[PDB]
RNA sequence: CUUGAGUCUCGUAGAGGGGGGUAGAAUUCCAGGUGUAGCGGUGAAAUGCGUAGAGAUCUGGAGGAAUACCGGUGGCGAAGGCGGCCCCCUGGACGAAGACUGACGCUCAGGUGCGAAAGCGUGGGGAGCAAACAGGAUUAGAUACCCUGGUAGUCCACGCCGUAAACGAUGUCGACUUGGAGGUUGUGCCCUUGAGGCGUGGCUUCCGGAGCUAACGCGUUAAGUCGACCGCCUGGGGAGUACGGCCGCAAGGUUAAAACUCAAAUGAAUUGACGGGGGCCCGCACAAGCGGUGGAGCAUGUGGUUUAAUUCGAUGCAACGCGA
């Protein structure tokens, strides 16, 4: 029940998917939902006009609690890393600031040669 | 990448850090590195850059 | 593919003088037989004076109320396959759209006639039975409920 | 003897090489709070991971590889090379006044040495990519292309091999020969007041003059104009393969034929066509709409079919109610 008021959020946005996990100032989780975790799948999802109906899903599981204000992490680029933040503030939310927490090597490991389509 | 302000007015200014990284140093890392292609990308896609 | 004329003006109802309805009484007439239209629709509008008895003139525009779609599925080809980008429609087609399928579904019913196979689906259509509005919502369920690509 | 080679001096920039430190980011795997039905992924999907709690997410540890940004069209070295930072031991290259010896000189078959990657050794470590391998899907099909995993092996010394489109497919050393916008270094002088300003040496990038060039192009960094030396080349396939020597743990490397055999194999350059290459239009092309065919009878043309013959020609858009 605690009623936080100063907890955080984490928007992990891969290309073919994007999750919204609401956690607390420290780091402990709180509530969540996500793209494929809502009706549309395949690649019908990913588009921003899907990954904020998710956003407004976390709202109904993060209001059982008390959040008078929050901040956000955008670990991950892609199709739902702005639009996600849009149906945020509006659906009845404050916000100190935004902080980016996306990967950044100093050239440390090799990456997937992968897609050689 | 630090924002935050006073006077609640969901401003903007998240773009100020849009041009010191972002997908920028992600395209470089995304799939693979370059290896020899930089042997011909900074020293070859440079013919792109002479005027 | 490069001509922006406009729309071709059409002749009014033989009494009321209705251009907005002038184009309804055009998509009903088979093989240019405006001798079986000016007496099957201009008359199946006064037989709604039995489905209620009220003012049948504006007792048109409302049967086309729950029957006018406003966002549509306008395809495209970018990415690797298709694109649905549903988008809005303008009035130069709105009024007309419904008019059509409205008579269209009103054909493949099976009533006693067609002065009746039409005096029926222009009240029912106003009441949400028939394919009238079920089409409407057979569409909007896909359109504007698909603004992920739009 | 002194301008060529150089020695001292005295400056100077730099990822030059070897050894020893290291700090930060970053994945992954470990350990627990949270937290719930989800994450991962493709064109979509599947394989795999998640109610034995994925992923998200936090706080912690282990550990291996690599050093974003700076970074440059840059810098270095004799090539193959080489990128944070620190410390010791150590090359080379450049310049300025000078100071010095006095043709030492530039060429070199064989000779010796360095050797990207890959691989074989002994032994180490093994975080991430990943041949080989197994699922998964696509197809006719898939021993491949994308998906999920993963062994070697990328990494370490110690040693071998000693080949690559080993690149600029363009030896070396030396003086010439119109310039024009630069990059980086070094030293002279200009109210040095100055961003800068002007001469001048190494390196360098792009245009490009004559001229050379079979064309494309090289052009002060020459593919110009000459001078010393060494390397190789003589038509294609057969063939850098076979045969002998050599080296090599081997895999193989290199020294290198013959026999048949074809009128050609080539280089650049134009001409069009064709691109599942781009850029820009045009048509009922398409999209938007109205009608109809296939399907049902019947008329009819055709190829089948059978005929004693079913009279010849038309055979995609161009033939089929076509010449009948
Ligand atoms: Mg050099
Ligand atoms: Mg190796
Ligand atoms: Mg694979
Ligand atoms: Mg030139
Ligand atoms: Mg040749
Ligand atoms: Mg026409
Ligand atoms: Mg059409
Ligand atoms: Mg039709
Ligand atoms: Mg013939």
């Amino acid at each position: 029940r605690k009623q936080v008021s100063d907890g955080v959020a984490h928007i992990h946005a891969s290309f073919n998917n994007t999750i919204v996990t609401i956690t607390d100032r420290q780091g402990n989780a709180l509530g969540w939902a996500t793209a494929g975790g809502s009706g549309f799948r395949g690649s019908r999802k990913s588009t921003p006009f899907a990954a904020q109906v998710a956003a407004e899903r976390c709202a109904d599981a993060v209001k059982e609690y008390g959040i008078k204000n929050l901040e956000v992490m955008v670990k991950g680029p892609g199709p739902g890393r702005e639009s996600t933040i849009r149906a945020l503030n509006a659906a009845g939310f404050r916000i100190t600031n935004i902080t980016d927490v996306t990967p950044i090597p100093h050239n440390g490991c090799r990456p997937p040669k992968k897609r050689r389509v | 990448i630090k924002v935050r302000e006073n006077e609640p007015f969901d401003v903007a200014l998240r773009r100020f850090k849009r041009s010191c990284e972002k997908a920028g140093v992600l395209a470089e890392v995304r799939r693979r590195e370059f290896y020899e292609k930089p042997t011909t990308e900074r020293k070859r896609a440079k013919a792109s850059a002479v005027k | 593919r490069r001509r922006v004329i406009g729309q071709r003006k059409i002749l009014p109802d033989p009494k009321f003088g209705s251009e907005l309805l002038a184009k309804f009484v055009n998509i009903l007439m088979v093989d240019g037989k405006k001798s079986t239209a000016e007496s099957i629709v201009y008359s199946a509008l006064e037989t709604l004076a039995q489905r209620s008895g009220k003012s049948e003139l504006e007792a048109f525009e409302v049967a086309l109320e729950n029957v006018r779609p406003t966002v549509e599925v306008k395809s495209r080809r970018v990415g690797g396959s298709t694109y649905q980008v549903p988008v809005e429609v303008r009035p130069v087609r709105r009024n007309a759209l419904a008019m059509r399928w409205i008579v269209e579904a009103a054909r493949k019913r099976g009533d006693k006639s067609m002065a009746l196979r039409l005096a029926n689906e222009l009240s029912d259509a106003a009441e949400n039975k028939g394919t009238a509005v079920k089409k409407r919502e057979d569409v909007h369920r896909m359109a504007e409920a698909n603004k992920a690509f739009a």
